[PDB]
DNA sequence: AGGACAGCGTGTCAGCAATA
RNA sequence: UGCUGA
């Protein structure tokens, strides 16, 4: 007769179950049909950090289905905008032409991909509304001004390395007007695509198309999104006495937080969340019997850094209406019949 | 041959950490030092700095 | 001499393997990974288990310790005709913790004999095997159940002594009768059915099994010599 | 529908040394019948410990007024007067009866094998009381501490 | 004979050595020809296709034809292939003419092939070349063939973007393939006589046990035997939600209502065995009318395997009455032991040995398949496996 | 391939997000089966793994050479110091979770850096599909090869399993059809291939041996058949063959 | 192994030569690598890899 | 709209409206996973459970088997309803949260 | 050499000893070997040809 | 045993597939090569 | 008729270069 | 003939 509601509870040689005794059923009076009142009372978010591209909000209160769809509706969902079709004019560079075109499909572009539109299959040509193109044209000369040295910016330098500097928008419709003149850009501009020597010349035209992150991980908009189920560390018993160090020492440093309530020294839980799973206490021997540490049930930490094509909360907004859409259009896919 | 421009697992672009990785070393630091210096936390991207042979420099180095 | 020493070298790696792989592991069986995988059948031995901690064991070329040179010698690290174990190819190293540069040597000479006799052995085998087959290619059984060749010479009367071709008589041996008796009802439905049951006359040949009965009954020893006078 | 009803106390805790993660078997013994239990009890869900007693009944319906149960499982059932005065309810079947060894003596006891899914249980006693079961049979073992 | 005169030079060989030796013109040429309508490609692990089948790259599937003659109630399906053209899948590349032959499709104008979907019943009728049509019957072999098993006919799973045969895992030990790089060769029968044999005879489920000593030879291997191992084991317990989702994806049924058992636990918590998951499992793929099967026998893990602490002596106790040692299925409800490769596996008496005794070589392919799908959905869910070095410690 | 003899080829392209993601937010690029260790006992793998690891943590560049760890000191010790040290766990292992049902799995994995290389053998270079082409002229059998068509040689070997099944059929079309199928000619009366002949343009067959014209018929043979027929005349022998 | 063969590419008219893009130089190897440079020409990639049974397309060898 | 990039629907054997195969196609295990979840709340629903047909194919199968009465076509449109009702109250949080943390952060 | 198939007993090895035997006895072959019967073209005389159809008129 | 088995086909098989895959007596394929293939009169042991 | 001996034999499986 | 793959 004892019953753990909230934690996944752990020790050395395996996790003790894979389950949250949430669903209809589940208990003994602790049933479920769904309560919808009771979700958006339960439910809450809290964002911790937010740089320029990071995320750190918890989202406590929601199961691991869609915790999980939200983490893979970032990675391949959300769509972005990336160079698809490489036009090459001269290219007497050592880069070759395929890999020069792979190098410039992976560069991110800081066009918002809202404002545009997927290419019709076999819309080669593309228009204002689905279509960027940017174009790379440098050459290498010997610079005429420069002594007898060996630095390779000195001489043999106007363009020994090419950056995403070099890189041009070409505006190809009237999207010089709704775009202002630093808009569209790449997001990046010291990314090296190629190391040119004197008489080495590159020019091309780039096209980028609208696509998700599920056909190509060029079109994908985070570095990582994923989610991590919130630590728990229960102290079973007042650790002191020297031991308290060693206990403080299989831990990321942070988690427990040694206090000096009397003269003699105690150890406590001080921030749970800091912890990595590396379970070193399991290790003591001794002390493997006085800490417990599980994972809270329905409490996530999630991380979004987006590669900078766009914000991090405006990158999660979207996931939840890419989910949105896929409810919907599966909703009026139903009502047609 | 060239930096590759995004790390392999994870997708963070390390291309433009090469020029700056190279001037955080020759101002000693150590490579550890350096790559948390330049953001890259997880040992996935700091394998893509760390063991990078930079070839592209010994094949521009014959005729044109 | 060989034979008589690999014998002290075997006592002590029983008394090793028996000090680490039942209990001496870190952790066991339902929880270790490696036990519970050759453990279930799914892959590798318990010598492979071991072998991996606490023995490689004493090597073996021809049957025999590795050779020893022409000077007495079996290694160059070694004296002329030293006693210990270890210069005749015992290894007490892991793959755990590896193995010394002499023992990695007697190692890689059983290994490499081991492929040298499997393309010799397979070399051999295949000729055998299309010997064989040249020459009982004809036989099979004709629709009197006498095993035939192509020019009709009786070879058997009954393919195995008995007929029963061998994938069918595997439920038919004893100890898998408790089996068809349990499922009777399934194995009657599925296959035989109550037609093929009540479509049988067996009295020919359960007359004839009584009096073999009879006869076996007023003869116990059967090589007695029987006869009228 | 009751077939058995008796007041435990557990004995051992787990004797043979199999060790099980969330299982564990316990070794009872009978009050004022000196019946005896082997039991596989799922221990995460329902800790047992030793010198403790228990009253334990096995039955062939939960409804306890005498309609059968009809073998599929609803949680949305409106007769919710199915026996709830018991902490811990099982189902299983009963797979295997087989009369005590003894000959030439009386030995007219009877040990009852059921399984619960993979909690095995056996009840031994005379048979005289354990009469109810047969082979192939369904009941479900409730069972409540004291 | 070359040899006959050894004192002159300038000396071909003869016509002893045209026809006598490994060389020959017997040993080749005549008992081993080279044949058409055949591909060779490194095989792939497949296992999300039923045991009877092949997974073909859809660049054999464009060039392997079967020539099938047009007749009232396929001309419509033909009409398709012929449109479809000889690069588009459900195709064809030519069409045989009653008394003249082979006006080839292949052109990609696409208004003759319709100016030829037509007349096709407009002697022997008009012959249509089609492609294979995802339930052909093609014969694998992996060439150190040495048994009948070597040879074995499959179905045909047609699967676009590739350049390799998928196979299932439950084939390996028959063929002795590896995916190390494992080339192997697939015909494609030509005459609906050779067709029939494939499908009654060669068949690939007619094969189940090998012919040496009648021993099962197909059998799931790997972690195939490590997941239902520890899901079989005493105690795994899944609430209704795992439970589910891992019963419907063994099975993935297609006909029926999935039946399903209850909880061997119903109060503190409803919860289910593993087991159980195997039981409600294996009450769905015996077939209708037939009733599940009862089988008694033993586990390959010793049931010393588990004793954790001295054994201490009980004094009515039979340790093996109630033991993780013996298998116990009553009523196709797995009630005791943790099926390990004895079941499952190529060891005999089994529960799929019986299963193909009881009920045909179908329903034991079945049965292997839907626990492979079963046991990798288990380990790809909710538990994991790896070997580590805490383990060879 | 790995550096310890581990090759493999690439079986599948796992998608992204349903790979399983570590607690770090990390995600492998290489799956490798537990399996392979059991019986290879290739523990070299397991320790550059954590090497490895420890590496690109550390930014070092630790040394595998072989007999400079003993088993006093030794490489397991000596690497889960190391990446202790990092804040991960002695024993390599960090616990992932399930990108298809997005659950941490009940077992801890074993994730490390281990360097691969990718061998010279593509299935693009070993893949081969022949139905009909280069005929070779003196037995009208398939060619061979990969670079023409190219057939793929039956075997003596296989026709025994085929006809162990008592396909009879299947062997008889696969060689007769797909092989050397010929429809020749035949003295039915003198049973000789070599005796039917055909008139310079009716063009009707009539025996060279016996004046009988009436007497030819077809009969279903080999070419290889008829080039054994020839090869045995030049040498004088004879070959009667009965016709029905 | 498909590595980087050499660096006179444009001068060698070989007749096949497998060139890999992108070589690293392993951070585990022997110190004898380093006495014969072999960096000059690398051979492979670091990886991340995960020993688990996770697909059901990873076995017998597979990867 | 969409023909069969959406939903196919197969009625079991006797086209029994209580159990009902979806096909629904574009789909990975993202929508059938959070789907099924949501569907599994319905006290009216005795099975539940999706599968992805084959790797190279792009589409997954739910199953959903309900109880004597109501037509397992409910379920699943009230699934649907249910999971974009959570995601639009999980978009409205997350925007509000966002929205006072900004405000929080650049007032200090 | 105590077989009655000169086709088979030079399919297997000596075919030129076992060829020159068949020839200068006039040894007669009766195509009811698998050798002889796939090397002439015919179906071998076991397993699925071991018998005939007869469709009836 | 179906009628057109071909069973010495099948004991040609099963006893090459076994060898070909896998103390003062002989043992492995010369004992086999001297019992079958040569059928001695003279054996080693 | 005790030998001496000369005499045939086979040998899993597919690719590439290249060259007779 | 030197290589290479199972
Ligand atoms: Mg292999
Ligand atoms: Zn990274
Ligand atoms: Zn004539």
């Amino acid at each position: 007769v004892e019953e753990m509601r909230s934690r996944v509870v752990l020790g050395e040689f395996g996790v003790r179950n894979v389950h949250t005794t949430d669903f209809p059923g589940n208990y003994s009076g602790y049933d479920d049909a769904w309560d919808q009142d009771r979700f958006e009372k339960n439910f809450r978010v809290d964002v911790v950090h937010m740089d320029e591209n990071s995320l750190e909000f918890d989202m406590v209160g929601i199961d691991a289905a869609i915790a999980n769809a939200f983490r893979r509706i970032l990675l391949a969902e959300v769509p972005t905008m990336a160079v698809e079709k490489v036009l090459v004019y001269n290219n007497t560079s050592i880069v070759q032409d395929e890999i020069l075109a792979h190098r410039l499909g992976l560069i991110p572009i800081h066009a918002d991909p809202r404002l545009f539109e997927y290419r019709n299959q076999g819309d080669e040509e593309g228009t204002e509304i689905d279509t960027l193109q940017f174009r790379l044209q440098v050459r290498c000369t010997r610079n005429p001004h420069a002594a007898k040295d060996s630095s390779d910016p000195n001489e043999l330098y106007v363009n020994h390395k090419v950056y995403t500097r070099h890189m041009t928008w070409i505006p190809l419709g009237n999207q010089a007007d709704l775009f202002p003149e630093g808009t569209i850009r790449p997001v990046h501009d010291d990314i090296l695509i190629a190391q040119l020597r004197p008489g080495q010349e590159i020019d091309l035209l780039m096209h980028c198309v609208k696509g998700i992150g599920k056909d190509h991980a060029k079109f994908s908009p985070v570095a990582t999104a994923s989610y991590r189920l919130l630590p728990d560390i229960t102290l079973l018993e007042p650790v002191e006495g020297e031991a308290a160090e060693e206990l403080s020492r299989c831990f990321s440093p942070g988690v427990i937080e040694v206090q000096e309530v009397q003269g003699k020294k105690v150890a406590r839980v001080a921030n749970p969340r800091l912890d990595t799973f590396s379970r070193e206490i399991f290790r003591n021997e001794k002390l493997k019997k006085v800490v417990r540490l599980a994972r809270v049930r329905d409490h996530y930490i999630f991380s979004v850094e987006s590669t900078g094509v766009l914000p991090p909360d405006v990158l999660v907004s979207e996931a939840i209406k890419v989910l949105m859409g896929k409810c919907r259009r599966f909703l009026d896919e139903l009502d047609a019949v | 041959m060239i930096i590759p421009v995004r790390c392999f697992t994870c997708g963070k672009i390390v291309g433009n950490k090469w020029e700056a990785y190279l001037g955080l070393l020759q101002a000693e630091y150590t490579e550890g030092d350096a790559l948390d210096a330049l953001g890259l936390k997880r040992y996935c991207c700091r394998r893509m700095l760390l063991a990078h042979v930079d070839l592209i420099e010994k094949l521009l180095n014959y005729a044109p | 001499i060989d034979l008589k020493f690999k014998e002290e070298v075997n006592h002590y790696s029983n008394e090793i393997n028996k000090a680490c792989m039942p209990f001496g592991l870190h952790r066991q069986f339902p929880e270790n990974s490696l036990q519970m995988m050759v453990q279930s059948g799914a892959k590798g031995s318990t010598v492979n288990t071991m072998q991996i901690s606490c023995l490689l064991g004493q090597i073996e070329l021809e049957g025999r310790r590795p050779p020893l040179m022409a000077s007495g010698k079996s290694l160059p690290c070694f004296e002329p005709y030293e006693f210990t174990p270890r210069a005749g190819g015992f290894v007490t190293g892991r793959f755990l913790t590896g193995i010394k540069p002499p023992e990695f040597f007697f190692h890689c000479m059983a290994g490499r004999e081991g492929l040298v006799d499997t393309a010799v052995k397979t070399s051999r085998s295949g000729y055998l095997q299309r010997c064989i087959i040249k020459h009982l290619e004809g036989l099979v059984v004709q629709y009197d159940l006498t095993v035939r060749d192509s020019d009709g010479s009786v070879v058997q009367f009954l393919y195995g002594e008995d007929g029963l071709d061998i994938p069918k008589t595997q439920f038919l041996q004893p100890k898998q009768f408790p089996f068809l008796a349990s499922n009777y009802e399934v194995i009657m439905k599925s296959q035989h059915l109550h037609e093929v049951l009540s479509r049988a006359d067996p009295k020919k040949a359960l007359h004839h099994f009584r009096a073999i009965k009879k006869w076996q009954s007023k003869h116990p020893n059967t090589l007695l010599r029987r006869g009228a006078f | 529908g009751i077939l058995f009803e008796d007041i435990f106390d557990v004995k051992d805790i787990d004797p043979e040394g199999k060790k099980f993660d969330r299982v564990s078997r316990l070794h009872c013994e009978s009050e004022s019948f000196k019946m005896d239990l082997i039991l596989d009890v799922n221990i995460q869900i329902y800790p047992v410990d030793l010198g403790d007693k228990f009253r334990l009944v096995i039955a062939s319906t939960l409804y306890e007024d005498g309609t059968l149960d009809d073998g599929e499982y609803n949680p949305t059932d409106d007769r919710p007067s199915r026996a709830d005065q018991f902490e811990y309810v099982m189902y299983g079947k009963v797979y295997r009866i087989e009369g005590d060894e003894t000959s030439t003596e009386a030995a007219t006891r009877l040990s009852a094998y059921v399984s619960y899914g993979g909690l095995l249980m056996r009840l031994q006693g005379d048979a005289n009381n354990l009469h109810g079961f047969e082979v192939d049979s369904r009941v479900y073992l409730l069972m409540k501490k004291l | 004979d070359s040899e006959m005169d050894k004192l002159m030079m300038d000396k071909y060989p003869g016509i002893r050595q045209i026809l006598e030796k490994k060389e020959g013109l017997f040993r080749k040429h005549m008992m081993g020809k080279r044949v058409d309508y055949a591909a060779r490609s490194v095989i792939c692990p497949d296992m999300y296709i039923n045991t009877n089948e092949i997974g073909i790259p859809m660049v054999f599937a464009t060039k392997l034809t079967y020539p099938q003659p047009v007749t009232p109630w396929n001309v419509q399906e033909l009409r398709q292939a012929v449109i479809n053209g000889p690069n588009v899948h459900p195709g064809a590349s030519m069409v045989i003419n009653e008394d003249g032959s082979r006006t080839a499709l292949s052109a990609v104008d696409m208004t003759q092939r319709e100016a030829v979907a037509k007349q096709l019943l407009t002697q022997g009728t008009k012959i249509v070349c089609r492609h294979v049509k995802n339930g052909d019957i093609l014969l694998l072999n992996r060439q150190p063939t040495l048994h009948r098993p070597s040879i074995q006919a499959h179905r045909a799973r047609i699967l676009p973007e590739e350049k390799v045969l998928r196979l299932h895992y439950a084939n390996c030990k028959a063929y002795n393939a590896d995916f190390d790089g494992d080339e192997m060769n697939a015909h494609f029968p030509q005459s609906e006589l050779g067709r029939a044999e494939a499908y009654v005879l060669a068949c690939t489920d007619q094969q189940y046990l090998v012919p040496k000593d009648g021993q099962p030879l197909a059998g799931l291997i790997q972690d195939h035997m490590v997941s239902g191992a520890s899901m079989t084991t005493r105690g795994c317990f899944f609430t209704r939600e795992h439970y589910m989702e891992l019963v419907y994806r063994g099975l993935t049924d297609k006909v029926g209502r999935v039946k399903l058992l209850s909880p061997s636990i119903l109060k503190p918590f409803p919860l289910w065995t593993g087991k159980q998951v195997v039981s409600t499992l294996l009450i769905n793929i015996i077939p209708e009318d037939h009733i599940p099967l009862n089988l008694s026998g033993k586990a390959k893990i010793t049931g010393k395997a588990w004793v954790k602490e001295t054994p201490r002596s009980v004094p009515g106790f039979n340790p093996d009455s109630m033991c993780e040692s013996q298998v116990i299925i009553r009523e196709g409800e797995l009630l005791c032991g943790v099926l390990d490769k004895a079941h499952y596996g190529s060891s005999a008496y089994g529960l799929v040995h019986c299963c193909y005794e009881i009920y045909g070589g179908e329903t034991s392919g079945k049965v292997l398949t839907c626990l492979a799908r079963l046991f990798t959905a288990y380990l790809q869910l909710y538990r994991g496996f790896t070997l580590g070095v805490e383990d060879i410690l | 391939a790995s550096r310890h003899g581990q090759k493999g080829i690439l079986s599948r392209l796992w998608p992204a997000e349903d790979m399983p993601f570590t607690e770090s937010g990390m995600v492998p690029d290489i799956l490798f089966n537990p399996h392979g260790f059991p019986s290879r006992m290739t523990i070299g793998m397991l320790i550059e793994s954590m090497a490895g690891k420890s590496a690109a943590l550390h930014g070092l560049c630790h040394d595998a050479t072989p007999f400079i760890f003993s088993e006093e000191n030794s490489a397991l010790e000596y690497f889960g110091e190391m990446l202790k040290a990092a804040g991960y766990n002695f024993y390599g292992t960090e616990r992932l979770y399930s990108g298809i049902s997005g659950l941490e799995l009940e077992a801890d994995i074993f994730i490390g850096v281990v360097y691969y290389q990718r061998l010279r053998h593509m299935v693009s270079d070993k893949f081969q599909v022949r139905t009909t082409g280069a005929r070779d002229r003196v037995t009208n059998q398939p060619i061979g090869g990969r670079n023409v068509q190219g057939g793929i040689r039956f075997g003596e070997m296989e026709r025994d399993a085929l006809l162990a099944h008592g396909t009879s059929f299947l062997l008889h079309d696969r060689l007769f059809n797909c092989s050397d199928r010929s429809v020749a000619h035949v003295c039915v009366k003198c049973g000789s291939l070599l005796s039917p002949l055909l008139e310079k343009p009716n063009r009707k067959y009539n025996c060279t041996l016996c004046s009988r014209s009436d007497t030819i018929d077809t009969v279903s043979v080999p070419y290889v058949f008829r080039y054994f027929v020839a090869e045995l005349a030049a040498m004088n022998i004879k070959v009667k063959l009965d016709v029905v | 192994t498909m590595g980087f063969p050499l660096l006179t590419y444009q001068d060698r008219s070989d007749n096949k030569l497998y060139r890999l893009q992108t070589p690293q130089s392993p951070l585990v190897r022997p110190s004898m690598y380093d006495y014969y440079d072999m960096d000059n020409y690398p051979i492979g990639t670091n990886a991340i890899v995960a020993v688990i049974s996770y697909t059901g397309y990873d076995m017998e060898d597979a990867m | 709209g969409e023909r069969k990039t959406a939903l196919e629907m197969v009625q079991a054997a006797g086209t029994d409206r209580h159990c009902v195969t979806f096909v629904l196609h574009e789909e990975d295990h993202t929508l059938g996973n959070s789907l099924r979840y949501m569907i599994m709340k319905n006290p009216e629903v005795e099975f539940c459970g999706y599968t992805t047909t084959h790797p190279s194919e792009s589409k997954i199968n739910l199953r959903i088997q309900t109880r004597g009465t109501l037509p397992a076509v409910e379920p699943f449109q009230r699934g649907l309803n249910e999971l974009m009702n959570v995601c639009q109250h999980v978009l409205d949080k997350f925007e509000a949260s966002i929205k006072d943390y900004k405000d929080q952060k650049a007032s200090r | 050499r105590s077989n009655s198939s000169p086709l088979q007993q030079m399919t297997f090895e000596t075919s030129f000893q076992f060829l020159k035997q068949a020839t200068m006895l006039g040894s007669h072959d009766e195509l009811r070997s698998p050798s002889a019967c796939l090397v002439v073209g015919k179906v071998v005389r076991g397993g699925t040809g071991l018998f005939e159809l007869k469709q009836p008129l | 045993c179906e009628p057109g088995e071909a069973v010495g086909l099948l004991a040609a098989q099963s006893i090459g597939e076994p060898s070909t895959q896998m103390m003062n007596v002989t043992l492995g394929i010369p004992r086999l090569r001297e019992i079958l293939m040569v059928a001695s009169a003279n054996i080693k042991t």
